[PDB]
């Protein structure tokens, strides 16, 4: 049977089946990993990213002329910037062709990847948004190459494009 | 959380 009949038998992030945990303020699921931050097994009611990113947008309605990214990128990592970030990251995961940023690479003087970005999220290593950022805008610094086959290139340019709009969307960056 | 089980 199906014991969240009103919930997503996919992933919202990889669109994938599996062993999913069920948003009770919305009807999404998410594969324990896939969720940032990973899923608390226990909390109960548990509602995703997605739902508490909406009640603070709903509690704190942006202004008309919006952030300077500099300004943003200063910020001390307090819980609003700690969860935008989290929901700026699962973004990036939420496009297929992120799992070419996913992994550890097997060149540059500074290696960085989603997963590590993840773990240091996590673990609260950011003390700063630019920190986040920094890393994240990393990843694309180390792939400025042509790939012989196209589509590699193309891969990490349309990647990047998504975490750039999303940043500047969810921190309402002018 | 409430969790399921799905498959393809
Ligand atoms: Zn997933
Ligand atoms: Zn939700």
């Amino acid at each position: 049977s199906d014991p969240c009949p009103e919930n997503s038998n996919i992933c919202e992030v990889c669109n994938k089946w599996g062993r999913l945990f069920c948003c009770d303020t919305c009807p999404r699921s998410f594969h324990e990993h896939c969720h940032i931050p990973s899923v608390e097994a226990n909390k109960n009611p548990w509602s995703c990213i997605f739902c508490r990113i909406k009640t603070i947008q709903e509690r704190c309605p942006e202004s008309q002329s919006g952030h300077q990214e500099s300004e943003v990128l200063m910020r001390q990592m307090l819980p609003e910037e700690q969860l935008k970030c989290e929901f700026l990251l699962l973004k990036v995961y939420c496009d297929s062709k992120s799992c070419f940023f996913a992994s550890e690479p097997y060149g540059p003087q500074k290696p960085m990847w989603l997963n590590k970005v993840k773990t240091s999220l996590n673990e609260q290593t950011y003390t700063r948004v630019e920190g986040f950022v920094q890393d994240m805008r990393l990843i694309f610094h180390n792939h400025k190459e042509f790939y012989r086959e196209d589509k590699f290139t193309r891969l990490g340019i349309q990647v990047q494009d998504i975490f750039e709009k999303n940043f500047r969307n969810i921190f309402a960056i002018q | 959380a409430r969790t399921k089980q799905t498959a393809r």
